[PDB]
């Protein structure tokens, strides 16, 4: 469970950092979009960003807690799982070479990856349930696009920590009694 | 019959182009472990030039297309052996590899152009 609403969550910080680039670094425009879309659509021409979940990692054995529930006399067993989630953020933008001012995606890529690893954005995403690790690299690669105009697709990993909760049924005892023997 | 050439007689009807060519005699080195080939008397021969039409590729944000001619003539052109090749030019130097017919009556071509021509009347 637990994985909607982090995209919901992800998604907005995005949001709000593509809007922090936008007045950092005079973009035409943004758009912030998913991988592996489930029905058939196409890329679009403006500055893009896309993210994609890659795995996950238990990281820890389960916690067990137990609450009791007293009208009906049951334990309600909780399990706690601390995971790690591996995101891969992505961005895309065409060069034209003949306007003076330039901005290439490697300097969004490289915005966004900073703005992640700010103080102040870690502390405003704690209250959020979840947490970011360090990242490591980030890498260009040349696509083809339309059998020309050759592009590139910079690219990076991002870890988010959180918690995720199970819960199920248990019986209760109430008394005990024994029998000694010599 | 494999006797009379037939491109002699094709030639009589289509109408052809002309290109000089010259050939191939032997081959030195310079004092670098490198051949530089020796060619003599480029003569005036007759030819039809065909269409092949290359496409280009990519080795890495390069693109290098390579151009290429089909040749048809009635001479003993040889591609490549323990030699080297013979030379020609319709606008610029051009090289082939191939073979055809020869020891009959005619063969066939290709061609790499080649840079350029050096000029003053089309060396």
């Amino acid at each position: 469970m637990f994985d909607g609403e982090l995209i919901a969550k992800l998604v907005v910080e995005l949001n709000a950092a593509m809007t922090s680039a936008q007045e950092a670094l005079q973009f035409p425009d943004f758009e912030v979009v998913q991988k592996a879309q489930p029905t058939q659509q196409g890329t679009s021409t403006r500055p893009t960003i896309f993210f994609q979940k890659l795995f996950d990692i238990p990281r820890g054995w389960p916690a067990t807690d137990w609450h009791l529930d007293n009208t009906a006399r049951k334990y309600v067993e909780i399990t706690r799982q601390h995971v790690e989630t591996t995101f891969q953020i992505s961005s895309l933008h065409w060069q034209n070479p003949e306007i003076t001012h330039v901005v290439t995606a490697s300097d969004i890529a490289n915005y966004v990856r900073a703005y992640f690893q700010a103080r102040s954005t870690i502390e405003r995403v704690k209250e959020l349930d979840f947490l970011i690790l360090r990242v490591s690299q980030i890498s260009n690669e040349a696509f083809e696009n339309d059998n020309h105009q050759f592009e590139f697709h910079p690219s990076f990993d991002m870890v988010v920590t959180y918690n995720q909760y199970i819960r199920l049924y248990e019986n209760a005892a109430y008394s005990a009694d024994g029998v000694l023997i010599g | 019959i494999p006797g009379a050439n037939l491109l002699r007689m094709a030639f009589g009807v289509i109408g052809t182009q002309i290109v000089r060519y010259r050939k191939f005699e032997q081959r030195v080195k310079n004092d670098q472990a490198q051949y530089v080939s020796m060619f003599g008397e480029p003569f005036d021969l007759a030819a039809s030039v065909q269409r092949v039409r290359r496409d280009q590729y990519a080795q890495f944000n390069l693109e290098f297309q390579r151009n290429y001619v089909m040749i048809f003539a009635n001479f003993d052109m040889v591609d490549l052996d323990r030699n080297m090749a013979g030379d020609q030019f319709l606008w610029t130097g051009r090289v082939f590899q191939l073979e055809s017919q020869g020891s009959w009556f005619y063969q066939d071509g290709w061609g790499v152009c080649l840079a350029v021509d050096i000029g003053a009347a089309k060396a």
